[PDB]
Parts: structure tokens; sequence; C-alpha cells
RNA sequence: CGAAGGUGUGCUGUGAGGCAUGCUGGAGGUAUCAGAAGUGCGAAUGCUGACAUAAGUAACGAUAAAGCGGGUGAAAAGCCCGCUCGCCGGAAGACCAAGGGUUCCUGUCCAACGUUAAUCGGGGCAGGGUGAGUCGACCCCUAAGGCGAGGCCGAAAGGCGUAGUCGAUGGGAAACAGGUUAAUAUUCCUGUACUUGGUGUUACUGCGAAGGGGGGACGGAGAAGGCUAUGUUGGCCGGGCG
RNA sequence: UAAGGUGAUAUGAACCGUUAUAACCGGCGAUUUCCGAAUGGGGAAACCCAGUGUGUUUCGACACACUAUCAUUAACUGAAUCCAUAGGUUAAUGAGGCGAACCGGGGGAACUGAAACAUCUAAGUACCCCGAGGAAAAGAAAUCAACCGAGAUUCCCCCAGUAGCGGCGAGCGAACGGGGAGCAGCCCAGAGCCUGAAUCAGUGUGUGUGUUAGUGGAAGCGUCUGGAAAGGCGCGCGAUACAGGGUGACAGCCCCGUACACAAAAAUGCACAUGCUGUGAGCUCGAUGAGUAGGGCGGGACACGUGGUAUCCUGUCUGAAUAUGGGGGGACCAUCCUCCAAGGCUAAAUACUCCUGACUGACCGAUAGUGAACCAGUACCGUGAGGGAAAGGCGAAAAGAAC
């Protein structure tokens, strides 16, 4: 069985990284909601 | 040190004092990493001295 | 200028180990912990002007911190830079 | 977007009403056309996206003052 | 702005050492002073062999609350409350019940 | 000279209840009459924590397989060493990419972890370890694609796209053999090299781009030849004659 | 202000102090790495790569500063194409991003109710987007009224679940008028007499009262139980202070406070008087907002669902008179009454609480109260959006158990 999560940091950073949220308006709304909740990891960047 | 004593000094004397303080800082931190300096506290005071000189090196140099 | 101030600030500590001692014997190479910025040219300039010794070549590596546990806190140690400074024969 | 430059007309909204009074959201669009007007002040042609009522305005009040209030409101021509 | 100071002599108003007097060694920011030879606790001093080790059961002085001590009057011999007056431009302490400066 | 709470006992009321007092506990409680309810639980395949039962039961994760001696230790079927036996060997060996992130190495510890014990460990703890002009990234160039000044379009948000600018999984300069650490090596060391730029005199001299031309620069299948990697044999060399 | 300190877990080490530049607290300053609107280009956030100019070169390189885009303005150029624009360069100013609710506008559901359901409801709600402010919106009658009159807007209580609207069902629901809170009016469409005219927007000068550190601040002893007195008993005192909190058990007189009386070098907030800069004031004469009012068709809002439907806004096609005139008074006509659209600005009464301080509670007390009293938006779960715990208590004092 091959599972659904086949990791890759390039596709991870291109799909859910900080600049991929900061490109669009809805990603900036995502970041505003993460800061309003107060989360430690804003995105998955490292 | 006496901050007023550094207020009575000039640009060149304060620059030579800054470079001498940084040299003494380097000697002390290499000695502290080497094993000596039972008296550690001088480290802190030397750091503060350099900061004070840089304050006047902005302040006497002009507003 | 502000050259020699940077030279005073780049060096941090000498390293003491088994590999450092074997280096200084078998290769006349000193091992020392530098700042994180620390280009090799300014490392060579600093050790030449402050330590009165001519320098052949400088290798640099980066030592990553170990993720230690204290009590229950996970804490990473600080990330520092090591330099093998080779002296002239 | 479908904005008349002279009159400021926008597409407005409303309902399709049926014969059984079903209401569906529709839009009313302005009668927009691009027309080029001969302005003899700067003595060339200026294209404007205007409504037909905007053309009637330019026929009533001359093009030279309508371009002046267009310059006043800060539009492009 | 501090009534019981370091080298003052005090009496104790409350405790196993009530009425007994002594001079204050040190003042701690927890609202507690140490008065030597007045509040003796018997600590079991554990030896930790990376030094020289006395060991044993050593009696030392514990912290007593500053509300429990009061400045000795040293004339009549009873406890006295102290306040602050401006005998001259430096603020100074003084005993109540007789206007005498400490 | 002992409150709430807890835990017994004795009384008492038609009942929900109440009063007394023993032990625990160690600082709160509250008459009477009024007032206000998050006011009374056994059930909702209720929710949360604790604890049972099955039950010391099934199981202990490839049917590649172990046996003995010595050591260490409080203790050895499992650790270390040694000798035999077995298993893989187009892998169950050796190098990497991705992905992990210190799991690597040494000393020390055996509570928890390890489906058993553990003196062992990928476990805890302290220290150590990653060395590059040539390897890779970064860098120069581009594909699919993305973003995209102006622009065009769209109630607003925004959509599409030009010039550009990113984008490798592709194209582009250069290093090998031997040795060395407990842990790194085409990185350190020895020997022998190579590449690209700047700078400075020297020899001649028309050079110069964002433009032109070439080159880079390319499919599948098949077949043959020449080689080499590599292996076998013989010679040679060192030991043996059981 | 200060005789004690070097933040906490958190000991230790080396020090710094005590009459004043130890430490602490406050006003103003300085420095402020990198990412982020991220602003020199790019990028997989916290990284890579530059260009230009100046000064420092021991010649291997350094150190600063500038270089985004858009809008507006201004200056140089500048095509097709004489002219000229388009375009290009440069400078100056301004904007951009974030933030809890309140506010205004552009779009805009469905579940649901109607005991089904399509008109209707839910509902202009949820939500999305744009924009601004400490409030915002409106706002000075082409308004109501009734032959009497009131005089801008907003908010609260009545009118009134009333007139009405409505598959006349489910439901929706005014106004006039009355009582209050708060009250404030103006200006351009244009000239002449005139220029510090009644005032407003900004700088300094001064005063008051604030805010940002602080200071002083009353009066209790013996005795019994008890580990410990603040408790019991007795005998006193203060109180413009018996709010509160600690103190070895319950303290007005032990402490910090409290009532009270005071305090600011420097920075601001609000009132003033004052002095510059812009700006008009006040009399006379005129003018008085045209693709507009209205109409036809299609929608929407008014409580009002096209109905006999007044009024308002509009996508579309038309289209006046212009104060001897025009709007409205709920189809419409005539007479009366009342106002003057097609241009603007405006305080207060009103809404809200991310945050700051103080005070309060017939609010909770650790399965409660915030998800979170404890290193909680944490561990952990998920590719992501996102979801999301459990966990308080020795003692008075560690005196935390030497041997």
């Amino acid at each position: 069985m091959k599972r659904t999560f086949q990791p890759s940091v390039l596709k991870r950073n291109r799909s859910h990284g900080f600049r991929a949220r900061m490109a669009t308006k809805n990603g900036r709304q995502v970041l505003a909601r993460r800061r309003a909740k107060g989360r430690a990891r804003l995105t998955v960047s490292k | 040190m006496k901050a007023k004593e550094l207020r009575e000094k000039s640009v060149e004397e304060l620059n030579t004092e800054l470079l001498n303080l940084l040299r003494e800082q380097f000697n002390l931190r290499m000695q502290a990493a080497s094993g000596q300096l039972q008296q550690s506290h001088l480290l802190k005071q030397v750091r503060r001295d350099v900061a004070r000189v840089k304050t006047l090196l902005n302040e006497k140099a002009g507003a | 200028m502000i050259r020699e101030e940077r030279l005073l600030k780049v060096l941090r500590a000498p390293h003491v180990s088994e590999k450092a001692s074997t280096a200084m014997e078998k290769s006349n190479t000193i091992v020392l912990k530098v700042a994180k910025d620390a280009t090799k040219a300014e490392i060579k300039a600093a050790v030449q002007k402050l330590f009165e010794v001519e320098v052949e070549v400088v290798n640099t590596l980066v030592v990553k911190g170990k993720v230690k546990r204290h009590g229950q806190r996970i804490g990473r140690r600080s990330d520092w830079k090591k330099a093998y400074v080779t002296l002239k024969e | 977007s479908r904005v008349c430059q002279v009159t400021g007309k926008r597409p407005v909204t409303g309902n399709n009403r049926s014969h059984a009074l079903n209401a569906t959201k529709r839009r009313f669009l302005p009668n927009l056309h691009s027309h080029r007007f001969w302005v003899e002040s700067e003595k060339r042609f200026v294209t404007l996206r205007v409504s037909a009522k905007g053309m009637r305005v330019i026929d009533k009040k001359g093009i030279d003052t309508v371009l002046a209030e267009l310059r006043a409101r800060g539009e492009k021509y | 702005a501090a009534k019981i100071r370091r080298d003052d002599e005090v009496i104790v108003l409350t405790g196993k050492d009530k009425g007994k007097r002594g001079k204050v060694k040190n003042v701690l920011s927890s609202g507690k002073v140490i008065v030597e030879g007045i509040n003796l606790v018997k600590k079991h001093q554990k030896p930790v062999p990376a030094l020289n080790q006395p060991g044993g059961i050593v009696e030392k002085e514990a912290a007593i609350q500053v509300s429990n001590v009061a400045i000795f009057n040293a004339a009549t011999g009873k406890a006295d409350r102290v306040g602050f007056r401006f005998e001259d431009g430096k603020k100074v302490r003084f005993f109540k019940s007789n206007s005498e400066t400490i």
C-alpha cells in the first residue's frame, strides 16, 4: 500500500508556504485568522 | 566609567578609547573561554563601557 | 575605519578537543569557534592581525545545535560556526 | 467595467418577475458604446465609452465642457 | 520609606522567640528580615563532594516577617513604632510616643 | 478546651428529614424569619475520570537455526569475545537522491521505553563529531507552467495577457590515486594536476551589440565491428609438504 | 525615591553599593540584526543576487547612502507627422499594510414558517467586497398640517399590534399627534463699496486643571489556652482613617495601605487670554442649480405583495415652464393652504470596546469560570483550511530528612 502522504518540501512550500498565502487575498485572510487565534506555527515553512 | 569624564574628551580620544576597550574585551573573552578569569564580572562592565562610548559617539558627533 | 572592530568581533573562543589537539600536532592547525557571519577572508585577517601568526588557509563548517530536553522543555542549542585555521610551516 | 464615463452609469440589479411572480436576480446593463468625438479644442478625436443618454448629454452640452468635468472628476479620456 | 533597616536593633513581638531581641543581619524583599541568634532552625546539611564538606546538622537563622519585629526604643526598653519626619531636607526616622530621632 | 467535610453509633419525625455524640480533620460555619434559584438523578447505545470482568486467558509480529567455552556483572538463552552450525548473496551486500534530523561516536545509567531478562540499545544523560576553487546547491540559460509594468475586460474582489521576470526533472568551466579519525573525506595530508576571471608590464593589432549567421540541438528499432570494465588460466614470487 | 541589589524557574559564582551618576520607577532622547506593506531584482518568509554615487584603501577589498509601484504637480525632451500630442527621464508631495466591535455603500442566500408548497416569510438576515471616523450617517423643508398652526437632523417613551398591507393565509406593520434628551446655523452659483470687519484652521507666549514617577499619614498593653494570638478575659486610645490585603488561628491601634493634606525637572491633553499666516465679515444690486421635473416600459424602496396606488430611487426611450412659474397635500379634477428640487458644509443628544485604570457583584470556584488559574491556542491530530486537550493545593517557615 502506497499512502496518501508522500512528502516533498518543495511541493509543501509551494502549496502551503508563506509566500503562497501572501500571493492571494484568501491566503492573507488565512494568515489573519492564524494571528487572531494566536498560533505558533503561522505556516509550514521552517 | 565616569560618563562625564568621557563627555570632557574629544572625538579622537574617544575613538582610541573605543578601540582599546574592544581590544580588552576580546582579550577578556578569549581568556574566559580559555579557563581563567575567576573574576568574571569585568566582562559585563567592559561591555557596558563600550556601549557608553558608542552613545557619546552618536551624541557628541551630532544630533 | 570600522574594519578592526569587525575583526575583534568575529573571533569568539578557541576549541579544545581531541581532534583539535591532533590537528595542531599533525597539521599545525588551530580550531576556533567564530561568529556566525564569518567569511573566511575576514577570519584570516582577524587571526593574522590579532594573533601575530601568518595563515595559509581556512576551512569553515557549521555546527548545528542538539535538541535537548530539560525537565520536559524541548530546547534547541545554539547554532555556531567552527573554523580550522591552518598556519604556515 | 461597464461604467459610462460621462454619466457614471453602472449595471444595477433587480428581479425577473414571472407570470406567477417568481423573482430571479437579474442585472440591468447600461446602453454602452465606444464612440469617438471630435474635440476641436485640442483638435483631435477622443474615444469615450458613453451611454446613449451620455451621447444625448454631449449633444445638449458641448463636448468641451463635458471633457472639463471629466477632467474635474479625474477620469481618463 | 523603610522602617526596619539593616543594622538596627529590634525586639520580636510574635513567635517562639517572643520578647527576645537582637540586631538585624539582612533584609529580604519577601517582607522578611533575618535577626541573628533569634530564630534557630536545625538544617540537615547534605554533603555534596565537589567542594570541601563540613556536613552534619547545622543550626542557622531563619527569616522572620518584618511585621513581627519592631524597633527597640533603648530608653524605656519596650517596642516602638517609627515614622518619618523631615528633620532637615533629608527625610529621617523617629520614634513615636516621644519625638526622638533614631 | 476544635468548624466545614468524612466516618460510626444512638435517639426522633407520617415522609423528605432532624438532633446528639465517638474517631478523623485542622478553619471555618450559621439560628430565626424573609428573599433568589445553575435547587434534589439510576436509567437518555448520556458526558468525563477512576476501577472491574473476560483472565493471568489469547498473544509475544515471517518455520533463515542455533550450540558450547570464556568475560562482564548483584544477576547472562538474548551483551562482548572466540570456535563451530545455519541464512541472503540482481540481496537480507555496497553507494546516493527524496524524506527524516543527531538516530552517527565515546563514556556513563537501567526508573520508563524495548511485546521477556538485560550488564545491551535507534532508550536517559554528559561530551565529541560534518573541513571543498574542482562533488552538490547557489550561479548563467531555458521547458511545461506561474507572476506580470503598461494594456484589455470585469458590480467590487478580480480575470486574461505584452515587454519582462521566475521556474529543472534538461543545457553550461575545472581532481585524481594513496594514507589518516572512535566518529569526516574526490573536503584533511602526501604526490601529481586542471579550470575561470581580475590585475600588471611585454609582443603585434581595429575593436566594439540588445542585432545577423553557425553551434548547442536531440525519435524509435535493429545490426555489426573495435575496445574496455571484468573474469579464468598459465608464468613469476612468498609460504607448505600435510 | 533609594540601603539594598545583578528579571523568573534557580541555587551558585564574581561583583556593585550605603548620602548619593548601586539598583528601581517616570518624561525625553540614542541604538534598534533579519523577515514581514517589504519598497533595488528575485524567492521555497526570516534567503540568494545586484546596480549607481561618495570616501577609506596596506591594493586582496571595505563603509555609508540611494535605486519599488501608483496618483498628482512641475521641469526637460519627444514619434508616426510641419505643428502638437502620445511616450520616455527626473524631482517633490502623498498613498499602500494591520486592527475587536460600532457606521455608510455595492452585492446577497438557504434552512425555516406557512403544519405540503411556488407568491410570501426567514431577510436585506448570514456572508463577501469597498470606505471613513472617534463616532459615522443624516440634516436646515419644493416637510407636515389643517383652514388652526408647527418649524433642520438624530435618539428614547407613547400613539399602537392601531390604520393599513397580506395565497387577506403564515405573517408584516406605520404615520399624524404627544412627552422628553440635545439644540446651530450657513455658504457658492457675482458684482460694486472693501481689505486684519462676526468668526473658524494652524504656529509660538502665558495661566488654570489634568495625565505620565511619587511623599506624609492617627492611636494597645497585661493575662489564659495554644506550635503560633490577631482568639477568651480585663484595662485604654485613635477615627474626615472600622475600604481592603498580609501578619504562625478572627487585628481599627504589627505592617502595606485608607481618609486626608501635598508634589513635577521634562513631555503631552483640555480650556482660555495673547501674537502671526490664510480666509472672508457688513450694506446695495441682481441671479436663484435642464437632458432636470414629469411621462412610457422594467425593477426596487416606502408598513403598502399592482392593486383604484399617492411619494421616492432608478436600467431604457423621451422630455417642460423656468416665479405673471413650479412641487406637494395618498387615483384624479377644481378651489384653498403650504413649500421652492435638479449645488454643498455642519456640533450635540446616539452606537461600539481590541485596549488602560479604578470600583462593584443574592457571579464561578478547578468536570465550574475564558478552550486556557499550571510555559494553552500548548502538546497532539490533519496535506491544508482547521480542530484542540489534560494538568491547581507540603508546611507558619524547607526547617525538603545529617547519620
